């Protein structure tokens, strides 16, 4: 039973264990979203198929790790789909001859949030895989685990929506300007969505958001967001009405807002976070 | 706030 | 491969009675069986997976158990709705492999066949060919057998046997066969007629 | 709900190659594995291979290998079987069908294929009538036979169905891939000769 990654690093066998690294490109779908796909980049054979038939079964304890440790979903294995952290030894998937084939393996997350992802960074842990070997022949049985590290920083969705960006910078012309925000929604399925604004507002509206500039500041002027000539305050739903595979743009434009009086010039910023919520 | 917004700005 | 087997291909039940349907595995497996139900017009349903699950929807009279290389299904009360055939598969190793099958029939009091024979008519002699058919009718049970004889001699060629499915108010087996013959044989011969079990 | 509609029925030349389709819909077609099997006319079940319909891979049944082939259609959700170099075996009852914790727990309505090389052929009838005389002066039994036609089914019905009720329709057998069949009814034995008992029997595709 032999392995190797995408890249051609054979994973090692002689010790307990192994890490892996692999390519995450995860994608929102009706009911699960999916996480990675090891059919692309494990890829085992079987080095002395007259000598063996080599079984491998993924035993029970498999499950998320790192920051999705919390998480739950199915794991697509040898020709069918069960819950994941796997309560069970699998069903066998079969190496027997040289030529190498892929690691039928892909795991899912049952969808918790609205929008929403956990931001994944290369040289992570994304899951813990206790794997069990077996034989035809030599009564001989063995365990090993595989930690899945990813090698690329991606966001895994835990929504059924998904967003064009997840940062995003928007440079205000100077003072009085305004412009558009690129920020569209989609979703696999036909749903309903929201969304309420977070940040550190300054007025007694709400409705404004104070500089957060670290050099020069200017004074007196904060950010305040509108669609379509409307104020929307924080802590407030404004809702998209019903979402589905075609993207929505949220509608929000960038202002200037004059708060306290006179003004002094200089930099202005403000980070501004977006919460969506079913309806 | 699953999606953040840096807004940049100057005043003159 | 895997090679699953049932331990009887047809069972005579009866309305109100618990049923017990087990197959046997070649070689373990860890439970991962499933039971499927093929009505009579074809249809195929997964009854239940992983020798105790009951697939949503299914009928909440249905039951499975087992051990490696010993399984087995029950019904606690028969209805009329599970008339069918069940078969049982394992989905281990691949090849994924099913059984046999087992058709689920209704007991009933006995009856002997009501044997017929009809000629070939006057239009058939007329295009060369020539077809004497029996009716074996509303006979029980199932296995029947049937004969062709001609002048006393026996023959085994040129028949086609015919069972229709179990009745569904009657419930009795009926039987077809039909002796194809030409002009130039149907009269080198003097009396024909069918025998039966 | 899920529900897997496949194709019509096929009928193919031997050496001929078909392509059966299953539109899958009411669930995340990219989700799940896909299976076909096949039910021979001896009934017992049997099983193709599996095809995964988000990158493709599929695995076959050493048996069919060569012979079969699975592609899927993303877009429209919809997966292919393929059979090529078609012989008389491969008349059977073909079936799409997911897959869930072991178990195919959904099911297609199944698609016909006919490896037939004759062609369509409305067919000759003839009447049994008793012959020696009412054998059971009780109730007397009268049947038609059906020779020689293509494709199924054949429809017979006597008296526009009044003498229903003691009618028994055997199942249709293959001579020589044309069809024979036969249809018996009992009657009264105060009915015929007394009423014009002959039967009456239709065929699609001949409109006779």
């Amino acid at each position: 039973f032999a392995c190797k990654t995408a890249n051609g690093t054979a994973i090692p066998i002689g010790g307990g264990s192994a890490n892996v690294y692999v390519n995450l490109a995860p994608v929102v779908n009706v009911g699960q979203n999916l996480v990675v796909d090891l059919s692309t980049q494990i890829f085992c054979h079987n080095d002395y198929p007259e000598t063996i038939t080599d079984y491998v079964t993924l035993q029970r304890g498999s499950a998320y790790g790192g920051v999705l440790s919390n998480f739950s979903g199915t794991v697509k294995y040898s020709g069918s789909s069960y819950p994941f952290p796997t309560t069970s030894e699998t069903p066998r998937v079969v190496y027997n001859s040289r030529t190498d084939k892929p690691w039928p393996v892909a795991l899912y997350l049952t969808p918790v949030s609205s929008a929403g992802g956990v931001a994944i960074k290369a040289g992570s842990l994304i899951a813990v895989l206790i794997l069990r070997q077996t034989n035809n022949y030599n009564s001989d049985d063995f365990q090993f685990v595989w930690n899945i590290y990813a090698n690329n920083d991606v966001v895994v969705p835990t929504g059924g929506c998904d967003v064009s960006a997840r940062d995003v910078t928007v440079t205000l012309p100077d003072y009085p300007g305004s412009v558009p925000i690129p920020l569209t929604v989609y979703c696999a399925k036909s749903q309903n969505l929201g969304y309420y604004l977070s940040g550190t507002t300054a007025d007694a509206g709400n409705s404004i958001f104070t500089n957060t500039a670290s050099f020069s500041p200017a004074q007196g002027v904060g950010v305040q967001l509108t669609r379509n000539g409307t104020i929307i305050p924080a802590n407030n739903t404004v809702s998209l009405g019903a979402v589905g595979t075609s993207a929505v743009s949220l509608g929000l434009t960038a202002n200037y807002a004059r708060t306290g009086g006179q003004v002094t010039a200089g930099n202005v910023q403000s980070i501004i976070g977006v919460t969506f919520v079913y309806q | 706030a699953d999606v953040t917004i840096t807004v940049n700005g100057k005043v003159v | 491969d895997i090679q699953m087997t049932q331990t009887t291909s047809s069972l005579s039940a009866s309305l109100g009675d618990r049923v017990t349907i087990s197959c046997r595995a070649s070689q373990g497996v860890n439970n991962y069986l499933n039971w499927y139900q093929q009505k009579p017009d074809g249809s195929v349903k997964l009854l239940i997976y992983y020798t105790s699950n009951l697939h949503s929807g299914a009928p909440s009279r249905f039951s499975g158990s087992g051990s490696g290389t010993d399984y087995s299904l029950t019904i606690s009360n028969l209805e009329q709705e599970d008339i069918a055939t069940y078969f049982c598969q394992q989905a281990n190793m691949v090849p994924w492999t099913f059984g046999g099958g087992t058709k689920l029939e209704i007991k009933r009091a006995d009856a002997a066949p009501t044997v017929s024979i009809f000629p070939p008519s006057s239009e058939q002699l007329t295009s060369g060919g020539a077809s004497v058919v029996c009716f074996l009718n509303n006979f029980y049970p199932k296995d029947i057998n049937v004969k062709w004889k001609i002048d006393g001699s026996e023959r085994q060629n040129g028949v086609l046997n015919s069972w229709t499915d179990q009745d569904s108010k009657d419930s009795t087996y009926s039987m077809s066969s039909t002796l194809t013959l030409t002009k130039d044989e149907y009269e080198r011969h003097n009396s024909y007629t069918c025998e039966a079990r | 709900e899920i529900q897997l509609q496949q194709s019509g029925p096929e009928r193919m030349k031997p050496g001929a190659s078909v392509k059966i389709s299953c539109k899958a819909s009411g669930y995340s077609f990219t989700t799940y594995y896909i299976h076909w099997v096949k039910q021979s006319h001896g009934r017992s079940l049997e099983w193709i291979g599996y095809i995964d319909p988000f990158n493709d891979d599929t695995n076959y049944n050493q048996k069919f290998k060569g012979k079969a082939t699975l592609t899927v259609d993303k877009s429209s959700s919809t997966a292919y079987m393929h059979l090529s170099s078609l012989t008389s075996e491969d008349s059977a009852v073909y079936y799409c069908a997911r897959s869930y914790y072991g178990s195919l727990d959904y099911w297609g309505q199944g698609t016909t294929l006919t490896v037939s090389s004759a062609k369509t052929t409305p067919p000759s009838v003839y009447p049994l009538a008793p012959g020696s005389a009412a054998q059971t002066n009780s109730m007397v039994t009268l049947g038609c036979l059906v020779k020689g036609y293509f494709p199924e089914p054949v429809t017979v019905t006597w008296n526009s169905g009044s003498l229903s009720s003691g009618v028994h329709t055997f199942p249709a057998v293959l001579q020589s891939d044309l069809y024979t069949l036969s249809s018996s009814v009992t009657v009264p034995s105060s009915t015929w000769p007394s009423e014009t008992v002959t039967c009456n029997v239709a065929h699609p595709a001949s409109s006779t």
